[PDB]
RNA sequence: AGUAUGAAAAUGAUUAUUUUAUAAGCAAUCAUGAAUAUAUUAUAUUAUAUUAAUGAUGUACCUUUUGUAUAAUGGGUCAGC
RNA sequence: AUAAUAAUAAUAUGGUAAUAGAACAUUUAAUGAUAAUAUAUAUUAGUUAUUAAUUAAUAUAUGUAUUAAUUAAAUAGAGAA
């Protein structure tokens, strides 16, 4: 309904928000921040429902709560507009969620140590494979064109100064 | 009184100023006397005219004011007049780049092939390398609007020195920009005004000194720097050769290896001449055979089009392209 | 002198020195002096004499300094400049002492305009 | 056959016609403020207009602001140096303004040894090759 | 209290000290007249339009 | 020998086989005014320098064809022929008449497959580019090479796609000069 | 141990760029390829920035001593004092 | 017969303990224009022979500097207890 053609100039960071994502959150998760890291190594770049999947088989304390949280984050995103199946976990990291309270452990020999209670959070970013992959090898595809080829006898810079003078 | 009114009369005395150029306000112009200084133009060349060069056509202004929601507001420029702007300046300058520059080529490089004596020609005068020129010259854009001119109260000679078109307030704004016409471009503006700037000074100087254009074209176009080797690009090239061969009196060109090493090893070396009877006419390196060969009739080709011949010498006028 | 394969020749190179500081040249390229030339401003053109030799791709005229009848070389003063500040530090060691050697020295950007066989 | 690979010039500034890469000065200063009174007085004192004489090819413009007294210059280039004359003297002033107009306005660089000569142009003499040597390698 | 006139050599300038605070009154003033004016006309229109 | 300048090598102070990049040794070496005959160390493959283009493509007018600087090192009797064709080797003949042509357009037609380019060539004493030259195929045929190519390209791997692609931007670089 | 605010650092996880699975030592500096990013005068054969190809040089800091890389003193890191 | 800046010729310019001279950052007191087109703080990239300040962009605050400058003073500068 217009005559009016345009041009659109974004950035990087522009470009990576505005893609259609979903931001996950847990609660007070009562765990450490390397229990947490042992578990969302292996959730690095899944589809959700297998990243799901994997938690609800997962021996550990943590994969309930993180199976949770990926449930509700692709409920966040069915609400959005987005499809289950078409997301995937683009980041999922953990961070100390503050307050851990310390208590002092008395030990043998008047001596003591200090016991911490780590509590943390699990956040993770859900992205679409519809989108973000798509561009990220349209990416990798224009690099790979990019790329000059290894050329057997090819045109290497003679590396060093001149000194105001022929050598050859 | 009113506000409004002291504006109005503002305005009003802005487009008298750009409908005229009047001489001393040229004169007083600072923006201006400096760029004649830096150029060195002739003294025949007068403010006003240097002035009208950079004022650009901007008859009307155009239906796209009505809406900055669709991304596009001209609110710096005022109407010019209709008998004295750069446009027909611009166009004998274009005429000029055209016929001088073309003419150096051909005295440069005789046999230059057609697409790539374009191609060159483009290089040395196109619309982008012009307004490259005339920024680093100093001909900067009236991106001031006309009221903002007036709150400050700066006179007319400032407005008369930067360069007049119907340039796009809030072009790139959120990064959005409208795709307009060759008429409210930057880069076309900067290219107009120093074709212009050209006219005017062929337009003052002709009749005393004929050349003094051409000189100073020379001096300013013609002394940047283009590796015309850098401009081709050949495809069956030993096939071309053989025909240059067929044309000249020549004998058949056949490629030869001269020395070897490395054969059997992931980078070896082969280079080849192509001979036309004991003359060698191209010499080729080469990682393969057959690259070493194709490299010989490159080199062949290029030392065909590319020679450049004397001053001294009586004029070479080529016999066309190799049409293979 | 028979310069006549020099005078013949498309490309042509220059060796000459300023304060026997030899520089290496062809026309268009710009030489960087690492000091800052009083007699000189910005815009004068130098005219070089101690020219040690003037070179085709395949001869060269070596003099010293080369006649300065046979040939031209015309260097413009195309602005004086610094390099970039820089500060090391000296200091010895066990000595909270540490000396500031602070340093920005002169540049003068030369551009070799014109250079040919008269 | 042949084709060509679109591609655009280099301007050498000194070879044709040397443009002075210096195009403009911004002389600013403030009328209250104790760290201006070089720049007032340099403003003052017939020597801006005995430069602007000397140099017609470069506009001086003079401003008043609250801050500090600045000497911005602008060039050829497009990049724009913008000197701080803080409590500077009218002779320090002066030689801060005679250094500006020096400047090609490239930015500041650490060069390496012998780092002398930017040439645009392919050798006169070729690239070296151990096949076209004088003397072989044994 | 410099002036363009005071230097003359005339690449020498001296830009107007106009206070921003004036600057911003006069565009209040002037938006403020043309706001005026444009309101008057269109009630002046009403009018006309109201009578036939 | 036009001229008789003596002739000098790029000549260092230092061993020339131990110091080569040596700058200061060549800085070092001064030698006696005058002019000189230094034989460039380089191949002639991208210069269009005055004293490497042949003399039979300068002009008849220029001074240049009577100097003596495109020098002729190499001799073509000492160097064997590379990647030449058998036209060169032994000449072109012209020998096929129009009703052999149409002869063999009719069979080329008619059977790519059975009378394809090489028989054809083996069957009239002429080349396969010349029978290209001569005859197209059925167009049916040329379209299920087209197929069998693109199966064949397909069924390689990432890498193999890549190596081809380099390749081919090798080759674009070859004709650039 | 006031109330707001808080891109102050140490510290953790994650992502991106870049280097890294035949190479040996204060982990820097200088030389010098390559890759990436930004650049409304990259006109480019461009400029800056980031990054342990490769090469060279390089025995933490303080204190106390005739004299310390010392396997002599003292310091887990950063913030405030 | 001075001061500032710039020339030329000459001599000098490693430094622990120590002596002498000259600056800057920070905080308070006296005097004190100005202003959201401004100021402050932070980040990044430029500039000035650069512990400092300045330019631009970006961010957050504030209808605003006890601000520039000169004096007076100090709980006036921290990898070393
Ligand atoms: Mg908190
Ligand atoms: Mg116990
Ligand atoms: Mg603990
Ligand atoms: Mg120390
Ligand atoms: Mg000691
Ligand atoms: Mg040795
Ligand atoms: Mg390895
Ligand atoms: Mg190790
Ligand atoms: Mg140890
Ligand atoms: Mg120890
Ligand atoms: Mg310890
Ligand atoms: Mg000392
Ligand atoms: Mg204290
Ligand atoms: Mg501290
Ligand atoms: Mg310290």
């Amino acid at each position: 309904n217009s005559s009016e053609r345009y041009k659109l100039k974004l950035t990087k960071r522009e470009i990576e928000v505005l893609e259609p994502s979903v931001y996950a959150q847990s609660y007070r998760i009562k765990s450490s921040m390397k229990k947490a890291t042992l578990l969302l190594r292996l959730l690095g770049g899944l589809d959700v429902m297998k990243a799901i999947s994997q938690c609800h088989f997962s021996n550990k304390k943590i994969a309930r709560e993180v199976a949770e949280l990926l449930q509700k984050g692709v409920k966040d995103g069915q609400k959005l507009g987005l499809k289950p199946e078409d997301l995937y976990i683009s980041q999922i990291w953990t961070g100390s969620d503050g307050f851990w309270r310390k208590r002092v452990e008395f030990k043998a020999r008047t001596r003591i140590g200090i016991i911490s209670h780590p509590y943390i959070h699990v956040r993770c970013i859900l992205r679409t494979k519809s989108v973000t992959k798509r561009r990220l090898a349209y990416e990798a595809h224009l690099k790979e064109q990019k790329r000059a080829p290894w050329v057997q006898l090819g045109d290497k810079p003679i590396r060093g100064v001149t000194g105001g003078v022929y050598k050859w | 009184e009113s506000e409004l009114a002291k504006y109005k009369e503002y305005y009003q005395g802005l487009k008298s100023t750009v409908n005229e150029i009047p001489e001393s306000v040229a004169s007083k112009s600072p923006s201006l006397r400096t760029l004649h200084k830096r150029l060195q133009l002739p003294n025949e060349l007068t403010y006003s005219t240097l002035s009208r060069c950079l004022t650009c056509p901007s008859a009307k202004l155009p239906d796209k004011i009505n809406n900055p929601t669709k991304g596009a507001a001209f609110v710096n420029t005022v109407p010019t007049n209709k008998y004295l702007d750069n446009h027909g300046l611009n166009i004998m300058g274009k005429n000029l780049l055209s016929y001088h520059v073309t003419k150096s080529i051909i005295q440069k490089y005789p046999r230059l092939p057609t697409v790539v004596l374009n191609a060159a020609v483009n290089a040395y005068i196109s619309e982008a390398v012009l307004a490259h020129i005339a920024k680093y010259w100093g001909i900067e854009v009236e991106t001031t609007s006309v009221l903002s001119r007036y709150l400050k109260m700066e006179p007319f000679e400032f407005t008369l020195g930067r360069l007049k078109f119907f340039n796009n307030s809030l072009n790139s704004k959120d990064g959005i920009e409208l795709i307009t016409g060759k008429n409210f471009s930057e880069t076309s503006a900067l290219a107009m005004s120093v074709r212009s700037i050209i006219a005017a000074i062929w337009a003052v100087t002709e009749q005393k000194d004929s050349q003094a254009v051409y000189r100073f074209i020379d001096d300013h176009i013609m002394s940047r720097k283009l590796d015309i080797t850098k401009m081709f690009q050949f495809e069956q090239p030993t096939r071309e050769l053989a025909m240059l061969c067929r044309r000249e009196g020549l004998e058949k060109p056949v490629s030869k290896l001269v020395a070897e090493s490395g054969r059997l090893s992931k980078s070896p070396v082969f280079i080849v001449h192509v001979f036309s009877g004991e003359e060698t006419l191209g010499e080729g390196y080469g990682s393969s055979l057959k690259e070493a060969k194709a490299r010989a009739a490159t080199d062949a080709l290029m030392k065909w089009y590319c020679y450049e011949p004397l001053a001294q010498q009586e004029p070479v006028i080529d016999p066309g392209t190799v049409v293979v | 002198t028979d310069t006549t394969p020099l005078k013949l020749s498309n490309e042509l190179y220059a060796i000459f020195k300023i304060h026997n500081r030899p520089y290496l040249v062809t026309e268009g390229d710009r030489v960087i002096l690492p000091f800052k030339l009083k007699q000189a401003e910005v815009g004068d053109i130098l005219n070089m004499t101690d020219v040690t030799t003037l070179g085709s791709r395949n001869y060269k005229l070596v003099g010293h300094p080369i006649n300065t009848s046979l040939y031209t070389l015309k260097a413009t003063v195309v602005g004086k400049t610094k390099r970039a500040f820089q500060t090391r530090e000296v200091t010895k060691r066990r000595n909270r002492r540490v000396r500031h050697a602070k340093s920005k020295g002169d540049l003068t950007i030369l551009r070799i305009s014109e250079l040919s066989m008269n | 056959v042949v084709k060509a690979i679109a591609r655009n010039s280099i301007g050498r500034n000194g070879v044709g016609a040397f443009v002075f890469p210096c195009r403009k000065i911004t002389l600013q200063f403030c009328n209250w403020g104790g760290s201006s009174e070089g720049m007032r007085k340099f403003l003052t004192s017939k020597r801006l207009d005995k430069w602007g004489q000397e140099f017609p090819w470069i506009q001086f413009e003079v401003m008043r602001k609250s801050g500090h007294p600045l000497l911005r210059a602008e060039y050829t280039n497009g990049r724009e140096k913008v000197i701080c004359v803080r409590n500077l003297n009218i002779d320090n002033v002066e030689n801060k303004l005679k250094l500006l107009k020096d400047s090609d306005g490239d930015i500041l660089r650490r060069r390496t040894k012998n780092d002398n000569v930017e040439s645009l142009n392919s050798s006169v003499r070729g690239i070296w090759s151990p096949l076209h040597a004088a003397k072989r390698h044994r | 209290h410099p002036f363009s006139d005071n230097y003359a050599s005339p690449n020498i300038y001296v830009v107007n000290d106009v206070t921003s605070k004036e600057q911003k009154s006069k565009y209040d003033t002037i938006m403020k007249e043309i706001q005026k004016l444009e309101d008057d006309a269109t009630r002046k229109a009403l009018e006309t339009a109201r009578s036939a | 020998k036009q001229f008789g300048f003596p002739k000098t090598q790029v000549t260092t102070i230092y061993n020339k086989t131990k110091s080569a990049s040596n700058y200061k040794g060549y800085l070092k070496h001064r030698d006696a005014p005058g002019m000189y005959y230094q034989p460039s160390e380089s191949i002639a493959t991208g210069s269009v320098n005055s004293e490497t283009i042949p003399r039979s493509f300068m002009a008849a007018s220029d001074p240049r064809r009577g100097l003596d600087m495109p020098v002729q090192s190499t001799k073509a009797k000492q160097c064997p022929n590379v990647l030449v064709g058998k036209s060169t080797v032994n000449g072109k003949t012209y020998h096929l008449g129009p009703q052999e042509i149409d002869e063999i357009r009719k069979l080329r037609l008619d059977n790519p497959q059975k009378y394809t380019r090489k028989f054809l060539a083996a069957k009239y004493g002429i080349s396969p580019l010349f029978v290209s030259m001569v005859s197209k195929p059925s167009e049916q045929h040329v379209q299920i090479m087209e197929s069998r190519l693109q199966e064949i390209q397909s069924r390689w791997k990432e890498k193999r796609r890549i190596a081809r692609e380099d390749r081919k931007r090798r080759k674009l670089l070859w004709y650039q000069a």
